[PDB]
């Protein structure tokens, strides 16, 4: 149904995602 | 530990992948290169977190914002979407 970038693009995104108004 | 309640990077992320992955479906050039971008950003990213601040990083989020805005042109949605991913402060 859904394949990802097989790498880390996961990573990246959940690392902006959760980094906001964060810290 | 995670969390369960109400996905933000899960269902964020993972739309957004899929929307682009859909939508460039006949262009990997330009969808190639996205994700080069936040590859290498995220490399520099996590190697800049566990240095300290000590580190230079290559790609900050004006480089990855501003090499997205010009990989697309018409498709503003994208600049727009993503901005929403980029960390408020």
């Amino acid at each position: 149904d859904f394949t990802p970038m097989d790498s880390s693009a996961v990573y990246v995104l959940s690392s902006m995602a959760r980094q906001r108004r964060a810290s | 530990s995670l969390q369960n309640n109400q996905p933000v990077e899960f269902n964020h992320a993972i739309n957004y992948v899929n929307k682009i992955k859909n939508r460039f479906q006949g262009q990997p050039d330009i969808y190639k290169a996205f994700l080069e971008i936040l590859h290498t950003y995220q490399k520099e990213q996590r190697n800049a977190k566990e240095a300290g601040g000590n580190y230079t990083p290559a790609l900050t989020e004006q480089e990855v914002y501003a090499q997205v805005a010009r990989l697309f042109k018409n498709q503003e949605d994208l600049l727009s979407e993503f901005g929403q991913f980029l960390p408020d402060a």
